[PDB]
């Protein structure tokens, strides 16, 4: 219910403009400081701020000798109203006698990233902002339906606009993103990657931050909708966000006993019917 | 600005008080012969606000006093190689939780021993 | 030509959006022999605020 923030600041610039700053802080989306903290911090001997002022999530604090060496100064904050949505707050720092000498600074909650996530590649950059999916092991658990879990989800509710079946090979990680390098089996749709075909490499993107995670060898089908970044060699990657139906393909080592056997059957008979036919219904 | 610190077998418990003539965020650190002191815990000014080395995770609290303005460290379930020199020390510019060395004005300790 | 007084700045809170504040004379002659002048030298300047 509450949150303990900190303040550094220094500057490195003392040949340019000099003297005070102003440090201009805005709090969380629904916290507001505590004023005993901030009025022991001024009300201090050796007192390193000079002014406060707390109104909500504002506070305005006045250095009256920026140092060239780290300085932080900590205090509080307590909790009105939930946190709607996860998001990064801002922090400026003016020039006292030349206000337009600023540095405006983001900062993220205690345990998030200070930018939105965004995959960036050469002049697109779209976005990657959301929920991350699920490893739905459909077929280890025992489920039934009337084509309606895998060619309900590819051909009524949702509509997926790329499928393939691949296999990991690699794992690695590029700032914020795991990226997994897969090699395409056979192609089950496609309507924009018209270049993909049999032994051809991918890429998969996932956001670093939850819990999904592709092991090496194992074989993988992969549907959901169709990304607008492209690889270093000029290929399309695809995005693992939400609504995409991820699913490990069994080797039939896990299944030749009886129970499984009908379930593994509804698997081919829906690849089969998907790769052969246009998405039906 | 001075700090005053005053307060076993191996299993029991034990607590010690810190007493300072200002209120702040007073911490916890202790010192071992042979080896660089490390801390134990934390505490904010107001008190609501607390945090615990992680070899003491849920084992020691912390609490403090509005009247005479001291901070309490009760220790029940005292491991016996927790043997070290125990210090109260703190800063004036409230940085709760600053793991490293940098508090100003250190305390002089009390010398605790356990026995298994 | 501006000449600012290092100090005697003031940040005061609003209240019913106006704030009220003054320099006083020993401030102000303080500063003004900080500066290596004295009142005689106020012939045509200005304080700019
Ligand atoms: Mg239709």
């Amino acid at each position: 219910s509450r949150v303990h923030y900190t303040v550094c600041i220094w500057r490195n610039g003392k040949v340019g403009l000099s003297g005070m700053a102003i440090a201009d802080v805005t709090l969380l989306s629904g916290f507001h400081a505590l004023r005993a903290d901030l009025e022991k911090l001024t009300s201090l001997s050796d007192r390193y701020v000079s002014h406060f002022e707390t109104e909500g999530p504002h506070v305005l604090l006045y250095f009256d000798s920026v140092p060239t060496s780290r300085e932080c100064v900590g205090f509080e904050a307590v909790q009105e109203v939930p946190v709607g949505l996860v998001q990064p707050a801002s922090a400026t720092l003016y020039d006292y006698y030349n206000p337009e000498r600023r540095c405006s600074v983001f900062y993220g909650a205690p345990s998030k990233s200070r930018l939105l996530a965004t995959l960036c590649s050469a002049e697109v950059c779209q976005c990657a902002e959301g929920k991350c999916p699920r490893q739905r092991r459909a077929l280890e658990r025992g489920l039934q339906d009337e084509d309606g879990y895998r060619m309900k989800f590819a051909c009524y509710y949702p509509r997926v606009e790329y499928g393939f079946q691949v296999k990991v090979l690699r794992e690695d990680s590029r700032a914020a993103f795991r990226l997994f390098e897969t090699k395409i089996t056979q192609v089950l749709h496609f309507t924009k990657d018209v270049k993909a075909a049999a032994n051809q490499m991918r890429n998969f993107l996932v956001r670093a931050s939850c819990r999904l995670r592709l092991e090496p060898g194992k074989e993988y089908l992969i549907m959901g909708l169709d990304g607008a970044t492209y690889d270093l060699e000029g290929h399309p990657q695809y995005l693992l966000d939400s609504n995409s139906w991820i699913e490990e393909m069994p080797s039939e080592r896990l299944c030749r006993s009886t129970r499984q056997r009908a379930a593994c059957a509804q698997l081919n008979d829906f690849l089969q019917e998907y790769g052969t036919q246009g998405c039906q219904v | 600005v001075q700090l005053v610190e005053s307060g076993v077998q191996a299993g029991g418990s034990l607590r010690l008080s810190c007493v300072a003539s200002e209120r702040t965020y007073m911490a916890w650190f202790r010192q071992a012969p042979g080896k660089e002191r490390e801390f134990v815990a934390a505490i904010t000014s107001s008190g609501m606000m607390t945090e615990y080395a992680p070899s003491v995770k849920g084992r020691f609290t912390i609490s403090r006093d509005n009247a005479k303005n001291t901070v309490y460290l009760q220790m029940n379930s005292l491991k016996p190689e927790d043997t070290a020199v125990y210090y109260c020390a703190a800063d004036l510019r409230q940085r709760f939780g600053e793991r490293v060395t940098e508090y100003d004005y250190w305390g002089q300790g009390t010398q605790v021993t356990v026995s298994s | 030509k501006k000449t600012f007084f290092r100090g005697l700045e003031s940040q005061t809170k609003l209240v019913n959006g106006q704030s009220h504040i003054s320099l006083s004379k020993a401030e102000f002659q303080d500063a003004l022999e900080k500066l290596n002048m004295g009142i005689t030298d106020l012939q045509g300047l200005r304080l700019y605020v």
